[PDB]
């Protein structure tokens, strides 16, 4: 994987340079945000359960997901779900970490649709799933971090469609 | 970096980060500009530093530039500074990740069997980075020239 | 089933069936029909067992349709009342297959993590189910009762 | 893999129906002809090793197969391809025991065709040897399991053609 | 036994029986006095059993008891009869128990290698086994001989 | 292991002897108490998380051995007691449905003593929550069963000791 | 602690410390006066913490309070609030080794097994922690208020 | 293992014990002089292979020890005494980190007497190998951790006589 | 062959052959043409070879050609020469190749699972070779006819 | 493990001696003797079935041990033991090879007497079994090889008792 | 894999022949070049890294290969080039001594040209680092053994191509 | 030796050994006269072949014997010959064993560790085993010389 400053070093170390003003420019706009990002964590990996519980009963419960015929039907599929679910939240809030969607796609992306095309997992509503989390969580971390959290939950969504 | 290295044992343990975790990443960002200084003042007088360096080398060990010696010769020697202004970039790299993932798959796993190959004296390269040390070291307040050290001992360990 | 468990095990030493394992499967078979007319008497009287296994439970457990209960208000209570639907219908599914292959892949596994999620009090949903016990155990023969109600207990087991 | 019964359970489970007198009716029927199917499974499995020895005489040995350039030349090969009749022959007295042949794609034909295409192993050859052991299995079994037991030699040989 | 099957399984899943485990528990109990009565009358005719068993043998295979037979001579038969007495023994023990677990570990795992070291044809003494089914079964009411010729088409089986 | 009717035909087999009238006795004396053993284990079973429970409150719990300095306190070592206590409860059954003690012996009390005195684990402490759950269980499984239930308890408790 | 951790990952890949792991003991260690002032202060305070913390609780969940609740009635409060007091205890060790190794061991690895044990609502004691951030926090700087609020938020994330 | 800090957190956690003066005043201690063991444990790493050559030559080498007869004959062996130095160094710069000697104990001493009595590996020439790096260690990293450095190596050399 | 055999085992420790696999690789080809001359000779009398063993195997075992014989009668005599004739070819290439890769994937892997079906009794089959060796060597000089017995008793030795 | 060759090799490495003239007499003394350990591995590789046969008829079988309470007694066992015997025979041979017992101490001996004392496997009568293997070997050898393959008989079975 | 001679025995064994005159003469042809086979490979055994050396340092470094933004930049795949290179030394002197290229074929060429098409790995570079190790080959060892050395040399680079 | 390559190759596959193993066992002990005689002629001029040796080595590479060389001095001179007559000793250990085994766990294996710790250059330690190969191959006939030979070439190969 890579960060947002791993990211930098590799794209110089190819050319063989020594790190110039722009990528010191770059670096800096990852570090004057830091701190935010690690108080938004705290909040999403202590309310993590919540957040998957709000985004269920918005976007996939009540619903002929859960009914018979439907691919969250039986206890069994329920959890395999909300265990994505728990992933999807876990790997954005490193991404949004690291300041780089990299490890989205290394350890989340690859492979799944067609995962999900070969099981019969319905992808839109694994969507709904990821973008009603985004919203459960630009509420709890407020102002600082909201739109930094919501983009990799994007990145996410779009990688699914 | 060292968010690299926390999200990697997170993931590896299937959790979130820990207190301590956070923390760091904390502690770490907050050093950002003066880390990024280090590497400014370094990158800035790298010419400086692998001449002196080299000269600082051929002293300490004139056996590498003599007849049956691996860097011996007008080329021989053009391509060990060369090599020395590598480590010193990979060095800065080092200072603003804030640990050495960069530098250890750049530059130090496969360098034993790199040189052994070439027969260059391996530990002569670990000198040569003392050497950089000591150079660099004394364009650096000594706050900063302590922090930049770890990262030229680090080299100087790995090569070992 | 019978069928499956034996056979499975059969397949996973690569051998053929066990005069054990045969001889279960006859006795198996001679209960059939009687085995059918179990889930026939209580798929029959469904709605009625639902129900009275309801107020048995909210008697016993009120806290549940309190203020701070999971299952507080008419379609938090409508649910619930689905959900004793559910397991009802998987125990007949259990009696008529002579084990809990089907019980187990539909209805157990995974529903901790279901429950614990919907913040659903499983030792509740327990007595709920020995609350169906009791119920369908009034409709049925002294010998069939019995045979239903290991499958009632088995359920009340694996929330657990 | 399913049986009979749990054929029934999950074509109703996912409807979500409790079982009605249709399904009840398909389980009587399995019931019924229960007994037999395991005096059937008993016969085989202790004839096992006579009718791989039968079927193969029939239909492979004494022939141009078992001679230098044949795929069941080399005691190696002759012995993989007993080996195989040996698994036929069990697993369609599974199938049999079960009264579904879901079982024999599962564990059996799931890739088997190309496997053969990929080592050589000539089809229509081993489909002989199916038919071959089948024809002594229905003298032994008797009337009573004759026309149940064939069933699922010939699901076997048409999974393979 | 079932039992022993059953909790072994139990065991090495970390669980309690299943509703089926119990079922045939129960199932092989109740047929407990049946399986008794079934060893009693076999046990009661040994001698019989063998001895006919024995010469339903040499008939059928007459060549085992000529010059270049395992059993050739007076003593090399009186040894193979020994070796029918000891199987329909460990017959009358499944019988009893509901499975094979006893009659394996007792004449069946490393029968293969013993005998290819006698030199025992071990197809000849599968036949052996046959003839006693055929003289036991003629001593028992049709539904405890086929019970009672599960167990001895098994140890036919085994030797296989 | 060996149950009831494997420690008959295992000491004959020593003798070589095929089963006589005292065997056959001994073989009843089991087979005529089966049914019963079959009800209270599927009590046992069903209740097991509420035996543990209430073995615990009597005989454990509420003491100076869930107290800083006792070998019970930590959650992780609350959660080692109590499952050992399942083990117990789940062996004890066992025993008691094979009617032979030998299952606690193989694979319960063999090294347990020493295993105890190793880590510190209070033994007489351990053989009060036996004897609880012991209590507990002889309510449960009523007259029929009370006292077939109740000696593999004794039994594993003066392994112990 | 920071050390235990960067130690422990050290030794398993046969390896000195990292610049990274050897930077972080020394932002960790000179952090230590602040650390412990800030253990100091709530351990100053650990009897109004608990007890407003306690308030707090049966405000936002009267239910565990009442008839079928799991802290019903004065001596089921009263351990109630010895179990707030061991989580406050564990938060201050936490604070001072910087990192979960001692509040983990202690407190929550077993304890969703000893709470379902007890049948203790789990999410409640999540909330009680909450509880206690909030006047604990109260009680401190700006900047140590954070960092307390980090363990507190892990206990908090870790019943869970 | 534990370190300086942890150490305390146990010590008072059997007791249940809030951390008090007398704690806080032992942490103090450790923290005060962490900056010059982190500094030290730079030195040792960088030195490392320095150390032992250098270790080696003035206690082990030019000997009986490496002449046929001796337990450092044969290039296996040598490798396998100067492997045998880099744990030591190694973990004696853990314990030093730490602030504690348990890691010696647990990861290094335990089993290690007798491990050597077994293999016939000499005891006594091992302590001098250790007080040689002691020597070495004491001379690079100065004043400042010299007598800290020093105690872990001392550990280790009365933990084998 | 040697080639094969010393080849496999470099690959699999990864590296180049030894002075013992090379010295045996060159002892082994110094022999070639006398290796030759040996396969040469007995494939130039196969037809007498495979013949005058079948005579000296009757005689040794007239059992085999009797009855309740696998080789009863002119056609199962017919065939059992011709697997005679199989074996002596494998051994030919035996002693051309040096070692029995060959000789084991073509007629001794598998060899049992065939006769077992087949109910060919293995230990004649083996007698039927050392008839085979007694020909055989009486056609070579003490030489050469040792070293190819050593591939003749290979073959008595793996149907065992 | 070492041979004749290696045993004298070793042996001088120690001292760090190049081979002198009474090392040279004893390896000569091994390669005189080489052609004739072949020949007699040969034959006993060959004959290993008929040996095992014809030892356990004379030492083991038609006794007391392969009756009921008798260790060779059931299948299981009965297997087990002529397995054992294999091992024997198929180590003697490697021993006699190589011109040294010990491989077996080595791969046989170690442990095996106390192995025996806890399974209740009879020593006296497992060294009868070796010693009948003995004299069957020495007879199919021959004068050249008799002495030699003898020995190493003799080594296993004072090893036992 | 096979060998010359393996190659003829396989070839005869699919037509169930004995070996003729045609067959025995190939034989031959490789036993009367063996003896050169087996010096030639003990030269390139013991001159493998010098070997590599040279051939880098002709058809390797020095270039834009080795700079950044090259296939053999960085010490990690500066090491996993050599590395392949000691590969087809060692391997190329396998099949060399076997007098036949199927061993290049069964662990060297499959799948090897996409995975350097999957890698990025320059393939026309590492034709020129084998064709660089075949010049100096051909040099040290001789006359004797230059042309049967080169062959599979060229065998492994018409492979890639 | 070739004895225990082949049995430990038998041993681990459960198996007497092979035709080909039986062969080359045969081989070498012919060779055994011839093999005791090469060791002794190289035994007789241990001093002579060691001490042309290092003339040899020096003039090949001066280096080492210069300031800031291994052997740079008389008495680190006299250890480098004290070397060099301990691989000319193994080198007659393998001859007479015709493997290497004894050779390998004696000096080589653990060879790189060592000589890296003494600072030692491993190619010029390669470079004085050539040097011996040449010397103790002009005291041997042409065939004894090449077998010599292939020992000296391992240790030259295994110092890479
Ligand atoms: C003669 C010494 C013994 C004997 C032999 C016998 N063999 C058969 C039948 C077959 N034998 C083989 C053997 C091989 N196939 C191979 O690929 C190889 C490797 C080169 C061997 C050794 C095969 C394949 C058959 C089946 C016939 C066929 O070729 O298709 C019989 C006839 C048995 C039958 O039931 O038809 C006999 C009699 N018989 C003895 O008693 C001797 C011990
Ligand atoms: C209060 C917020 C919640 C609550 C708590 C409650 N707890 C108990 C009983 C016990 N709690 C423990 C807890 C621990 N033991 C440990 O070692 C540690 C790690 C430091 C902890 C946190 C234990 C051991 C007990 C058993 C009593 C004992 O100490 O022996 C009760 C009583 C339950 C009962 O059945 O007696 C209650 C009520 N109750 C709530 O509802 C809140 C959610």
């Amino acid at each position: 994987m890579q960060d947002a400053i791993t990211a930098v070093i590799n794209n110089y170390d190819v050319q063989g340079k020594y790190l110039d003003g722009a990528a010191l420019d770059k670096l800096k706009a990852y570090f004057t945000t830091g701190a935010v990002r690690v108080r938004a964590a705290a909040v999403i990996s202590s309310n993590a359960t919540t957040i998957i519980k709000e985004a269920a009963a918005k976007a996939l419960i009540y619903s002929d997901l859960t009914r018979p015929g439907g691919n969250m039907y039986t206890t069994r599929r329920y959890a395999a779900c909300i265990r994505d679910m728990d992933y999807f939240l876990r790997y954005a809030t490193y991404a949004m970490l690291a300041g780089d969607p990299s490890i989205l796609d290394e350890r989340v992306l690859n492979g799944l649709k067609e995962t999900y095309n070969s099981l019969g997992v319905p992808i839109a509503a694994t969507v709904g799933g990821i973008q009603a989390m985004k919203e459960v969580v630009g509420g709890l971390v407020g102002p600082d971090a909201a739109k930094e959290a919501s983009i990799y939950f994007d990145y996410l969504s779009s990688g699914l469609s | 970096s060292v968010l690299t290295k926390a999200i990697v044992n997170a993931d590896a343990e299937a959790r979130y980060l820990s207190p301590g975790e956070l923390d760091r990443i904390k502690s770490f960002v907050a050093s950002g500009e003066r880390r990024l200084r280090i590497a400014q003042t370094l990158t800035e007088a790298r010419e400086r530093i692998v001449k002196q360096a080299g000269d600082q080398l051929f002293q300490i060990r004139p056996d590498v530039v003599s007849p049956g010696g691996n860097a011996y010769g007008e080329k021989m020697t053009a391509l060990c500074l060369r090599d020395l202004d590598y480590y010193l970039r990979l060095v800065t790299y080092g200072i603003v990740a804030g640990d050495v993932t960069p530098i250890e798959e750049i530059g130090i796993i496969g360098v034993k069997e790199m040189y052994n190959s070439l027969q260059t004296p391996i530990p002569a390269v670990a000198e040569g980075v003392r050497a950089m040390k000591n150079v660099a070291t004394s364009l650096l307040s000594g706050d900063d020239a302590a922090e930049a050290g770890f990262y030229f001992d680090y080299l100087v360990g790995a090569m070992q």
